[PDB]
């Protein structure tokens, strides 16, 4: 199911970029407003 | 909700081990798609615009077979 599959791609992509390309951690809740 | 829609790292790490999938990363366009989608400038339209390019389609269809524990019903 494409609803599932497309989100699954997000896991695949992000894993690769994590050890292959940049490995950055920009997607984090670094907001200290909470 | 999308709880088990998230893949375990084992399955994801198996992608880089797949000789077929790693060979897709060799495409400068495909790798640009990957990084663009991750940055999330507009994942909303990217998810659509990426499924029309055969390069990303190959990547997607390849990773599915590696990360999906979901059997083909009764095949």
């Amino acid at each position: 199911d494409i609803r599932h599959e497309r989100n699954v791609i997000l896991q695949c992509v992000r894993y690769i970029i994590k050890k292959d390309f940049f490995g950055l951690d920009t997607n984090s809740a670094k907001s200290k407003d909470v | 909700g999308p709880h088990m829609d998230r893949v375990s790292l084992q399955n994801l790490k198996n992608l880089g081990e797949s000789a077929t999938l790693r060979s897709l990363l060799l495409n400068p366009h495909l790798r640009q798609l990957m990084v663009n989608l991750d940055q999330g400038e507009d994942k909303a339209k990217l998810m659509r615009a990426y499924m029309q390019e055969p390069l990303f389609v190959e990547f997607a269809d390849c990773c599915l077979g590696i990360v999906e524990p979901s059997q083909n019903e009764e095949s």
